[PDB]
DNA sequence: CTATGACCATGATTACGAATTGC
DNA sequence: TTAAGCAATTCGTAATCATGGTCATAG
């Protein structure tokens, strides 16, 4: 629809170019200049035209020691390194490498790992023509043949074999989303006949170009475009949709520019004829080749930089793909920027023991970003539910009817393309409220590496890469070291607890970035770690090198700086910087995000350390890592003896302090003062006392006070968190307890959260045994919602589950008569509800879909639930303040209100009713019984009183869904399996049914035919 | 049959006589009559040569939880 | 018709394998 | 071709052992 501006006068004998990188790209090539692979980058100018860059000349490497012979320092030799071997056996040697400009190059480097000396050594540098070369090389070099003039002798090994890109980017130093600059003369617009679809295309050799550091002006983001879409599609009954049966009916597209806050681009496509929307574009196709074409049109004029969605990996791309091979349209899957390219579907898994393991589908658009909302979610964030619904609700806060309402007429098809519209504008909102972008840019900044690995690696790229642009300024080759497999170490200490209820303050002392600042200040790293032998025969031991728990020895700062504290040093900044922009904000979901990003910096700096301990990986020392956590283990027992010793009754203090916790950084020292300003004041006085018996950047600092305390085991603990004083307090802590896990009901986490706000707020135990009393009884009489009863399990890797039999996974794999088409798969969650039944053997037999039980009514275990569920976290809480009469007090508070308990020949029943006073079964109609018949004003006006309150509920709930739905004047429809709204404004009709019946056993107050 | 069925949910769908989704369909018919709307006189004519059927005479979404 | 013996099951306790959180 | 690391508390689920209770036989 609305197109680019028009470059105008960009004469480039005299001009410059000046734009921002988004994607790079490898391509091999012909028209060459009179090598092979020229380059790609593809950006944006400082106004708004789209420019792609060829940049040419550029060829792969690497280095590999020269042997001590008299072959690889002779250049007889060297150049017939380069030439091949003429011999009939050397077809193993000389073909799949063959002619090939590998060439002879001769260097004076040294290798990273060890500290042998200030002294370099020759190594030779191996070029190649082809990237897709260097793994046959590596197959022929190594154990192939190297009988070659007897030049260099097998073996000798490879050093620096590294990717493309990462290559070229560590050479020229341009990082992610980086400033670029052609200078003028030196750029050619139409040495290019054009293919690509590009406004500006400049044809560029690769010393050319200038690199922006991006600071000062040059830390802007240019206006790039960014789209959204949705799809809907109309199935059959219970079946799932499936792309060789199920049309695709209605498209819809939100796009923005970036900086403005409202969108410019709102387009709704349809398959019949629509009605008119007010703000948005409507067009109207009797069938859906044209709606496919119309679509890939659309996409290729308004050209966007990224494109965005829910689950458009997973499910709207691949369908629309698929559609379009059923139906023959020949010019659909061309939607990328190269004008000769079509797009494929190709599986992908990514698996880690941080996010677990994830199997995607990807489509190939070259040149356009990719960012599916549902991936950023499930890799940052930690939730309970993951559907569109459940985390809208949790940060702003809200298949079969479809196939009617697109037969039926146009002000249908008119709501269908409303609501698909305020689907495909939510994941907008989400990226720009959630700082998505913004902090995916920083990253790209701070690491190094491109927009694209942000979504589809882990941890290991981004330290490779800071490493290697560490390591070209002292002039170090990196070593291929690999193992299967070393063995454990021994990880962090825990102090033994003295359990219980505290009533008087304990104030928390710890270390802030513990491991990076052990790192930094004792000089630790590969480049400086020192061999057992290579100390000897030198004997200078004094401030030469030092010497570790574990047992290393390692070299001091006055011979060398290792490369590992730089790194950590520039995150260390990073990260301080985000803190000191983030202590001027007022609003919480903003000062929440900005924890985000300086959470994300942290989880930074702290998986450089555990990059070195990673026996699967690309480069482990372990030496290191257990020198790291020997430290970690002195300096905290270091922290307690200290602060146990020094403030004593002898030493003129008030009272000899002690230790009650200490969890491998921090300490929680109890006082002995009841006075939070005076526990404050010596805490603050200890932190700043202790922190003077160390080397810089380490200090201890003081955090809290907790006011009172509960300590209920080793990781479970909960206390009242103070700041200040005059800011007398701000909420809860609760590490570990049953409130923060989600493997349980909701029911037992919300009354373990007001249980303890009962306890540890007011004080007062007698009304939290009346919660958890009327929390039992409203169980057992069965008046709890089904929202509260729901139990949800993350379905991992198949064989796991295979090796034992659990509930969720017995329900995933049991299929539905409905649906085999829609069913959970790996990495997702599975939510269930118990249900009663007589197989005690088994809680795996008795599970079943929410929206089973919904539908079909089978009836709950309330036993299971009240023994198994609720019980036991309450015998942990309650019993440390009182003694084992308080597990009496709660079996016997559970004993005065378990004596309460609600509910093939079954059918056979009715006819008559018991009497409503004392429940005796008996012939005829008539309410009360004969020994009961007096009281019975009394027994009319009891249950009247509740008639009244279900009443009063019906109303409130039916007319909220019409607030939520938007409108007054048509119907309801939303079976939302996540919202209490629904299922609870499902019982109310049944209550109300037979509460109004049970009163028409008594007469009518009056007539009704006058 | 399968034209008859047709005709109702076209009928059932049509915002000039009304939000119908928790009644009958004769009852929604004569309603619209009452208030003289324009109730055409087939979806009348296929209601009274049919018993008792649950599939002529009832809405749509007549099961369906909400 | 009772008494004794055998079988059978059922319930409880202990030991091992698995989601999440602490580092 | 790509992956951040380990220590666990803790509770659930399954299996094994013990204990009694009921039924059938024999005197
Ligand atoms: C959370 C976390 C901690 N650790 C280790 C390193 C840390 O130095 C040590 C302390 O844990 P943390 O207190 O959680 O982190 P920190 O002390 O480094 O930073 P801050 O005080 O500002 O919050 O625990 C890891 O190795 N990986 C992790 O993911
Ligand atoms: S059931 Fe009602 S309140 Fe609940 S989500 Fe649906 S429309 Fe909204
Ligand atoms: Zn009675």
């Amino acid at each position: 629809r609305w197109l680019r501006p028009t470059p105008p006068a960009l004469d480039p004998q005299t001009e410059p170019l000046i734009f921002q990188q988004l994607e790079i790209d490898h391509y091999v090539g012909p028209a060459q200049p009179v090598s092979v692979p020229v380059l790609r980058a593809f950006g944006v100018t400082d106004e708004g035209f789209s420019v792609c860059c060829h940049i040419h000349g550029f060829a792969p490497y690497f280095y590999t020691p020269a042997p001590p012979g008299f072959g690889p320092e002779h250049m007889g030799d060297l150049q017939r390194e380069l030439n091949l071997a003429i011999s009939r056996d050397s077809r193993g040697g000389r073909e799949l490498t063959g002619p090939a400009v590998l060439a002879v190059e001769l260097c004076s480097r040294e290798s990273m790992f060890g500290y042998h000396g200030h002294g370099p050594s020759p190594f030779l540098r191996i070029t190649v023509a082809l990237p897709r070369l260097v793994a046959p090389a590596r197959r022929l070099l190594e154990q192939g043949i190297r009988v070659a003039g007897l030049g260099t002798p097998s073996f000798a090994p490879y050093e620096a074999n590294v990717d493309f890109e990462i290559r070229f980017m560590v050479d020229t130093d341009i990082v992610g989303c980086n400033w670029l600059e052609l200078p003028a003369g030196k750029y050619a617009l139409r040495l290019k006949e054009k293919a690509t679809q590009c406004q500006l295309e400049a044809d560029v050799l690769w010393s050319d170009v200038v690199s922006h550091p991006p600071e000062g002006p040059w830390q802007r983001i240019a206006p790039l475009r960014v789209l959204s879409f949705d799809i809907e599609c109309a199935g059959r009954k219970g079946i799932f949709p499936e792309p060789e049966r199920d049309p695709v009916i209605q498209i819809c597209s939100l796009g923005l520019r970036w900086g403005e806050p409202e969108p410019f681009l709102r387009l709704a496509l349809t398959l019949r004829p629509c009605a008119p929307i007010l703000g948005a574009k409507v067009q109207s196709y009797e069938k859906e080749e044209d709606l496919l074409q119309a679509w890939s049109t659309f996409i290729r004029i308004m050209d966007p930089d990224v494109i965005t969605g829910y689950n458009i990996q997973n499910f709207d791309l691949p369908y629309l793909i698929s559609r379009a091979q059923t139906l023959k349209v020949q010019t659909f899957p061309f939607l990328g920027r190269v004008a000769g390219l079509c797009s494929n579907i190709r599986d992908s898994s990514f698996q880690s023991k941080q996010t677990g393991r994830r199997d995607t589908k990807v489509v190939s658009m070259v040149g356009r970003v990719q960012m599916d909302m549902l991936q950023v979610l499930l890799r940052e964030y930690k939730l309970r539910s993951y559907t569109l619904n459940a985390v809208s609700f949790h940060f702003l806060g809200e298949h079969s009817i479809i196939t009617d309402l697109q037969n039926g007429n146009d002000q249908t098809r008119r709501r269908l393309a409303v609501y698909c519209l305020k689907d495909a504008y939510l994941p907008l909102r989400l990226l720009e409220r959630l700082m998505v972008l913004v902090n995916a840019v920083e990253m790209a900044r701070v690491t190094g590496v491109p927009l694209s690995y942000l979504l589809s690696r882990g941890q290991q790229v981004k330290v490779v890469s800071q490493l290697l642009r560490q390591a070209m300024h002292e002039g170090l080759l990196m070593p291929v070291v690999k193992s299967e497999g070393g063995e454990d170490y021994t990880g962090a200490t825990v102090i033994e607890p003295l359990k219980g209820y505290y009533d008087v303050p304990i104030a928390t002392l710890d270390f802030s970035s513990l491991y990076p600042s052990i790192m930094m200040a004792h000089n630790l790293c590969y480049t400086t770690l020192l061999r057992p032998g290579t100390a000897q025969k030198l004997g200078l031991t004094e401030d030469q090198f030092i010497r570790t728990p574990t047992g290393d020895e390692f070299v001091k700062t006055s011979v060398r700086k290792g490369l590992l504290p730089q790194i950590l040093e520039n995150l260390l900044s990073a990260r301080k910087r985000a803190k000191a922009e983030l202590a001027k904000e007022t609003d919480p979901l903003r000062r929440q995000v900005l924890d985000g990003r300086q959470l994300a910096l942290k989880v930074s700096a702290n998986s450089v350390y555990g990059f070195t301990g990673a026996q699967v990986g690309k480069l482990p020392c372990l030496e290191i890592s257990q020198s790291v956590t020997g430290f970690g283990r002195q300096m905290i027992e270091k922290t307690k003896q200290l602060v146990e010793s020094k403030y004593t009754v002898e030493n003129g203090y008030s009272t000899s302090a002690k230790v009650v916790y200490g969890d491998t950084d921090s300490v929680m020292c109890r006082f002995g003062v009841s006075s939070v300003a005076e526990a404050m004041a010596l805490g603050r006085e200890a932190a700043d006392w202790v922190s003077g018996h160390f080397p810089s950047p380490i200090r201890l600092e003081f955090e809290k006070v907790y006011f009172p305390y509960l300590l209920i085991s080793k990781k479970r603990y909960a206390g009242l968190l103070f700041s200040s004083r005059p800011d007398a307090h701000d909420r809860m802590d609760c590490k570990g307890l049953e409130a923060v896990r989600r493997d349980n009901c909701p029911l037992v986490a919300n009354l373990v959260t007001a249980s303890l706000r009962r306890l540890l707020i007011d004080r007062d135990p007698e009304g939290a045994v009346a919660h958890a009393q009327d929390v039992i009884s409203d169980l057992l009489c069965n008046r709890i919602d089904i929202s509260q009863l729901v139990i949800t399990k993350e379905l991992t890797r198949a064989a796991s589950d295979y090796a034992g039999k659990q509930a969720h996974v017995e329900l995933a794999e049991r299929m539905r008569k409905r649906d085999p088409g829609s069913a959970p798969s790996l990495g997702d969650r599975v939510p269930y509800v118990i249900i009663s039944a007589a197989k005690g053997v088994a809680a795996y037999m008795k599970s079943e879909d929410p929206l089973f039980v919904l539908e079909h009514s089978l009836p709950i275990d309330t036993q299971y639930y009240l023994e198994q569920q609720l019980a036991k976290p309450l015998l942990r809480i309650f019993e440390p303040i009182l003694g084992e009469g308080r597990a009496e007090a709660v079996l016997l508070r559970g004993d005065h209100t378990r004596c309460k308990t609600v509910l093939g020949l079954l059918a056979f029943a009715k006819r008559r009713n018991c009497c409503i006073g004392c429940r005796t079964v008996l012939s005829h109609q008539g309410a009360v019984c004969e020994f009961c018949q007096p009281r019975e004003s009394e027994l009319y006006q009891k249950e009247v009183s509740h008639l009244n309150a279900l009443e009063e509920r019906f109303s409130r709930l039916w007319t909220q869904c019409q607030r939520c739905q938007g409108s007054l004047h048509e119907d309801v429809i939303c079976t939302s399996r996540d919202c209490p709204i629904f299922y609870m404004r499902k019982k109310v009709r049944k209550d109300l049914e037979d509460q109004e019946q049970l009163l028409r056993r008594f007469g009518p107050p009056g007539p009704e035919a006058w | 049959e399968e034209a008859e069925l047709e005709l109702l949910r076209q009928f059932d769908l049509a915002w000039q006589y009304g939000p119908c989704t928790g009644i009958t369909r004769l009852q929604r018919w004569c309603r619209a009559k009452q208030m003289g709307l324009e109730p055409p006189p087939e979806v009348w004519q296929v209601l009274k040569t049919h018993p008792g059927d649950p599939r002529f005479q009832c809405s749509l979404w007549h099961l369906y939880p909400l």
